[PDB]
RNA sequence: CGCGGAGCCUCGGUUGGCCUCGGAUAGCCGGUCCCGGGUCCGGUGCGGAGUGCCCUUCGUCCUGGGAAACGGGGCGCGGCC
RNA sequence: CGGCCAAGCGUUCAUAGCGACGUCGCUUUUUGAUCCUUCGAUGUCGGCUCUUCCUAUCAUUGUGAAGCAGAAUUCACCAAGC
RNA sequence: CUAAGGAGUGUGUAACAACUCACCUGCCGAAUCAACUAGCCCUGAAAAUGGAUGGCGCUGGAGCGUCGGGCCCAUACCCGG
RNA sequence: GUGGAAUGCGAGUGCCUAGUGGGCCACUUUUGGUAAGCAGAACUGGCGCUGCGGGAUGAACCGAACGCCGGGUUAAGGCGC
RNA sequence: UAGCUGGUUCCCUCCGAAGUUUCCCUCAGGAUAGCUGGCGCUCUCGCAGACCCGACGCCCGCCACGCAGUUUUAUCCGGUAA
RNA sequence: CCGAGUGUUACAGCCCCCCCGGCAGCAGCACUCGCCGAAUCCCGGGGCCGAGGGAGCGAGACCCGUCGCCGCGCUCUCCCCC
């Protein structure tokens, strides 16, 4: 599983009907993933660890893409992971902030690969949560819960490095 | 354009600046480097020492006068990055290599021009300004570069004759700005074109 | 130093990207690198932006941290941020750098006749003008 | 994790009035003056009141060796105002098992000369930073009282004259001689 | 010493100039009153701006009005720095 | 030729100097092991002469440690200049 | 016989040697301590001609991790002779 | 005759017959050995017989197999010089 | 004499290997079967209706055999991994 | 004028629930976040290329196959309009 911006799944599956039990029961998890093709298929992977549950015997009843219900809003994310180090397996609570819930998975991905160089196959997001103000852990989320926020942009580096190239005069960094 | 190019080497990264001249040189562009010693080195000093002590230990063993040739100078030290930026065994990049004119200080046919500045190879840009570098006229000096004091004095003698020039030129850029106000009944109908087309805020 | 601060209700002029060009107005912020971002009078709806992107006036706007719409609208227009933007020399600069690049040829042989011989008169204006500065007899 | 604002604010007494070219602090007092830049640290300094003169220092956006040098800065501008209110005195005795250790101050304070250290006949000569005077005490039989307006001119002097007295080739849990600095104190002791 | 002329041979590129502060970047620049300074006043996404500036080339004749009149032009001579 | 762990030795005291039972490495001056190259041939041990290189330092310069009083000695560091 | 207290960690001890830790309510008045764990980096890390991310070099990256849009060319694929 | 699953494909048969009978490598399984660019097997692919793009360089890796050309587009790999 | 070295002379076109089985005083060789080429032969589909043009018999339905380093559906087989 | 408390809209606002909403626009020309086109059409620019050479079932071909398939327009009716 690879990823590029992700998305928000609603993926609902079930057994085939045998003739032992006719309605089997609907089971669904929300899944982050790249598109609905990689997304149904993380739905097999998982519910195949918790249900002895194959995508031969099991269909998916429906595949769709869950809104963020308020992406206007500021909002801090707790999220719940295990992923799988060189050495045995581990347990975190991450917290972000974003605007939408696969934002902030998103981040958490590109996150967990860069503090811990954890590929995006060694994770499972296993519970995610929007957090109140006062319930966060993390103190690089916290410093921007204030009312009175302020901070100036300090040491803007110069991005147009090739336009012009060759000049005559020094770029100031000062604004 | 067949003008050439003057490149002040103050504050530019050595390999950073090279990369920008080796595809200058290759692309015609007769381009002159002076100013060398300005010539930053990222890393501590201590560092970058080392690499060029490491360098003065590799010389043929059997006859060091055939080995490489360990110059010594600022602009000779620039002079070895870009060609080796260049592929100068082939007559194309030798017919580069002299294109590139290096030098210490400022020589009176480049002190009397303006200088360019390649914003892409600047340590203000390019570095985090919690970073250590070296100068290039230090690195040198402690390598065996005879001459650091007398490119030093003869830099001070350039800027106190340049200090004058810009108070000159600065004191006639404000008889202009007198002009400007003595003559505008009979201007005033040409600061009105200038003014719709873009020129004079 | 260090005059402009983000906050909120600090009025940026967003320099690139897709909304290049446009005033907009710093509504919240988010983890160091994005603000909420609002131009409800410069056809910006409100969404996140990076920093780096947008560049710090001089204007600030009073209301709290994350109001709606409308709250962010109505202190636009009191205090009107339209007209006192294009009269500062900063967006004076991006008019008139824009109706330089929209010159046609015959507004460019305009300008040349016009400059050269607005040139004609400073120029004979400042040879009198310091020779008569060298009319000095004074030990 | 990067701080968004770690400051430190510093009380300035009515004797000393200090400005601020950029990042150069200097601190001009009855004592004297001082000056030193703090260029190499990226900080923003400002005069605060109008009446008590506080000096902040804000970082703005560090990570966790960046919020180090906050109170350093502070520090060393207190030693400033120390410095040219108080001063610097360094009170050092001079231990000696048998050989006496003779100290003569050599031109007006700036030169210190030391002939009998372990009995022997090279004669130490270790020269005073520029600001640094040395004397001979009369308060006691040995001991040398350096003094000055900056403390790491001040402190280096000591440290000049105490390493000039190393015992060498010899163990050194006895032959405990040498001139050690004992106390680190001001002049006008308020 | 001449472009002084006449012709050749051979090597080719090129297609307007920029005649100069030093530097800083967690700050710079420009004016100004009092002893190179302190004050003061401006500017700062650099407009006193290289994202710039300067030169502009159809040629003439009739003919007016502005700019000019302290000017233009001479490989003019002579001297000076 | 080094490292780690620490029962012990060191009158006391694991670790000044050591270091059992274990265990982890480096090196290619040994010899095994192999048989890739050479059998229309690479002159095959040592000494003599002569140059250069390595450091895993015997001495010397600068140091740190001790069961370093001095003397002598041992243990480490920078170091292959001589 | 206390407001909470040694048949000792604590002044290495055949010594009444002798100094005020332990436990504190006011001072100082806001968070802090520990054990783990794994990323990068460092120590561990010593060989002989002078030398090898291929080189130059690179540190707001030209390094490592996770990613996006462009783009580059094989005798492969496609259309054509 | 509803030609009794899917999918693809023309099939059958004879004579004569050369060269070969030193192989080696890689993924996975595997035996001897402290190991070996070591010795010995299984399975498939490759090199030998085979160029081309990529891995700086290379029998065997990765991509892809070749009439002589134009245009376009890719693969593995890349995009400071 | 040589089961051993060395050499073995023009061009284009098409096809294109083997270092394995069994036997041999066999292990630097041969016979043997594989792998290759050539020569065919026996059949099938059929060619397709001058330019034309899906057709022209019996409401449906059907479109030859065979064959395969393949799956499906039945059904046996096995004693590895665990 | 900033900082710290205080607590619940007040001289700002934010969240949720409604008893019910109304209008506009509508994967937006306010570049917030999709997948598509029998639910899809039109116009333009750049690049490389021109292989082939007797196509007439009609007159009995004659300067000369502007021919097959395909898609169209007019006339062999009449009226009106610009
Ligand atoms: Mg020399
Ligand atoms: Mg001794
Ligand atoms: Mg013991
Ligand atoms: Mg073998
Ligand atoms: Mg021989
Ligand atoms: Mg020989
Ligand atoms: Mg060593
Ligand atoms: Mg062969
Ligand atoms: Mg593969
Ligand atoms: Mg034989
Ligand atoms: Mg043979
Ligand atoms: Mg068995
Ligand atoms: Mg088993």
């Amino acid at each position: 599983k690879a990823s590029g911006t992700l998305r928000e799944y609603k993926v609902v599956g079930r057994c085939l009907p045998t003739p032992k039990c006719h309605t089997p029961p609907l089971y669904r998890m929300r899944i982050f993933a790249p598109n609905h093709v990689v997304a149904k298929s993380r739905f097999w992977y998982f519910v195949s660890q918790l249900k002895k549950m194959k995508k031969s015997s099991g269909e998916i009843v429906y595949c769709g893409q869950v809104f963020e219900k308020s992406p206007l809003r500021v909002k801090n994310f707790g999220i719940w992971l295990r992923y799988d180090s060189r050495s045995g397996t581990h347990n975190m609570y991450r917290e972000y902030r974003d605007l939408t819930t696969a934002g902030a998975v998103t981040q958490c991905y590109r996150d967990m690969g860069a503090r811990h160089r954890a590929r995006a196959h060694s994770i499972q997001i296993m519970k995610v949560e929007e957090i109140a103000a006062s319930k966060c852990r993390r103190p690089a989320v916290k410093q921007f819960h204030d009312s009175k926020i302020k901070f100036p942009l300090p040491h803007r580096v110069l991005r147009r490095q090739h336009k012009p190239r060759f000049t005559t005069k020094r770029p100031n960094t000062f604004f | 354009e067949v003008q050439v190019l003057v490149l002040d080497g103050r504050g530019h990264l050595l390999g950073r600046l090279a990369a920008i001249v080796a595809k200058q040189v290759l692309l015609g562009r007769k381009v002159v480097v002076v100013r060398c010693e300005g010539i930053n080195i990222s890393g501590n000093f201590y560092r970058n020492k080392l690499k060029y002590l490491a360098f003065l230990r590799k010389r043929m063993n059997t006859n060091p006068s055939r080995g490489p040739y360990h110059f010594r100078a600022p602009s000779r030290i620039f002079w070895r990055t870009v060609r080796g930026m260049l592929p100068h065994k082939t007559k194309r990049g030798q017919a580069a290599l002299d294109r590139l004119k290096v030098f210490d200080g400022i020589p009176p046919p480049y002190d009397k021009k303006k200088r360019m500045v390649v914003p892409a190879a600047l340590k203000v840009v390019r570095l985090k300004p919690t970073r250590k570098f070296a100068y290039l006229g230090r690195l040198a000096h402690e390598v065996g570069w005879k001459y650091q004091a007398v490119t030093a004095t003869l830099e001070e003698k350039r800027k106190e004759k340049a200090k004058i020039h810009y108070r000159k030129k600065k004191q006639l850029m404000r008889l202009r700005k007198q002009a400007e106000k003595n003559v505008e009944k009979k201007i005033d109908k040409y600061t009105e074109v200038l003014k719709t087309h873009g020129l004079l805020v | 130093v260090f005059r402009r601060f983000v906050e909120v209700g600090r009025v940026a002029y967003v320099s690139f990207g897709p909304h290049a060009g446009k005033l907009v107005a710093i509504v919240d912020v988010i983890d160091q690198n994005r603000a909420l971002v609002d131009g409800p009078c410069t056809q910006v709806r409100r969404q996140a932006m990076p920093f780096k992107c947008m560049q710090l006036t001089d204007f600030i706007l009073k209301f709290p941290h994350s109001a709606h719409q409308k709250y962010v609208r109505q202190a636009w227009q009191k205090a009107d941020i339209n007209t006192k933007w294009a009269a500062t020399r900063w967006a004076k600069k991006i008019e008139a750098r824009e109706r330089k690049a929209k010159m046609t040829d015959f507004d460019r042989f305009k300008v040349m006749k016009a400059k050269k011989m607005r040139n004609r008169i400073i120029k004979n204006e400042v040879k009198k003008l310091q020779k008569a500065a060298l009319l000095k007899a004074s030990p | 994790m990067k701080t968004i604002l770690s400051n430190q604010t510093v009380d300035i007494p009515e004797n000393v009035d200090i400005t601020l070219k950029g990042r150069t602090v200097i601190v001009k007092g009855p004592r004297g003056t001082l000056r030193r830049d703090f260029n190499h640290i990226n900080v923003e300094l400002s005069l605060l009141g109008k009446k008590k003169k506080r000096l902040r220092v804000d970082k703005w956006w560090g990570n966790r060796k960046e919020l180090a040098t906050v109170r350093t800065i502070c520090s060393h501008v207190q030693n400033m105002i120390k410095g040219v209110t108080l001063g610097f005195r360094y009170k050092m005795r001079s231990v000696y098992a048998h050989f006496p250790i003779n100290v003569v101050i050599q031109e007006n304070g700036s030169l210190v000369e030391i002939r009998n250290f372990l009995g022997e006949k090279y004669i130490r000569r270790v020269r005073m930073r520029p600001g640094v005077a040395c004397s001979v005490s009369q308060a006691q039989k040995d001991e040398l009282i350096l003094e000055g307006n900056d403390i790491e001119l001040v402190s280096n002097s000591a440290a000049l004259i105490q390493q000039a007295t190393t015992v060498k080739n010899k163990d050194i849990r006895k032959f405990l001689d040498g001139i050690y600095v004992s106390e680190k104190g001001t002049v006008q002791q308020a």
